[PDB]
């Protein structure tokens, strides 16, 4: 899932 | 502002046809490429609106996505094998030109493209 959509994934 | 209808994935008017590279496309390819842990940004067309990207569709006029790709071979939308390959080629393109270099997604998609080009190296003989 994202942290910041495309940036940073948080998976 | 909102999201473009999804490509066309399914089409009666067109001729249909299966071959042995269609097949290693859908077997090997798409199910490899389906599998890896960086896939899921590419199962399905971008949301533009959920991801808040409201230029994402302002930049990429042909967008393509993995689910699309699959749903294509299933339908079998594709004749020729390199109509299949160009899908695949355009939906890392598009992230590329979209995104940049640092960002998540690029690194997820160039390790999808590498592992793409290992396998399209094997396609077998028609």
């Amino acid at each position: 899932w994202w942290i910041i959509p495309k940036v940073k994934k948080g998976c | 502002s909102t999201n473009p209808p999804p490509p066309e994935t399914s089409n009666p008017n067109k001729p249909k046809r299966q071959t042995n590279q269609l097949q290693y496309l859908l077997r090997v390819v798409l199910k490899t490429l389906w599998k890896h842990q960086f896939a899921w940004p590419f199962q399905q067309p971008v949301d533009a609106v959920k991801l808040n990207l409201p230029d994402y569709y302002k930049i990429i006029k042909t967008p393509m996505d993995m689910g699309t790709i699959k749903k294509r071979l299933e339908n079998n939308y594709y004749w020729n094998a390199q109509e299949c390959i160009q899908d695949f080629n355009t939906m890392f393109t598009n992230c590329y030109i979209y995104n940049k270099p640092g960002d998540d997604i690029v690194l997820m998609a160039e390790a999808l493209e590498k592992l793409f080009l290992q396998k399209i190296n094997e396609l077998p003989t028609e």
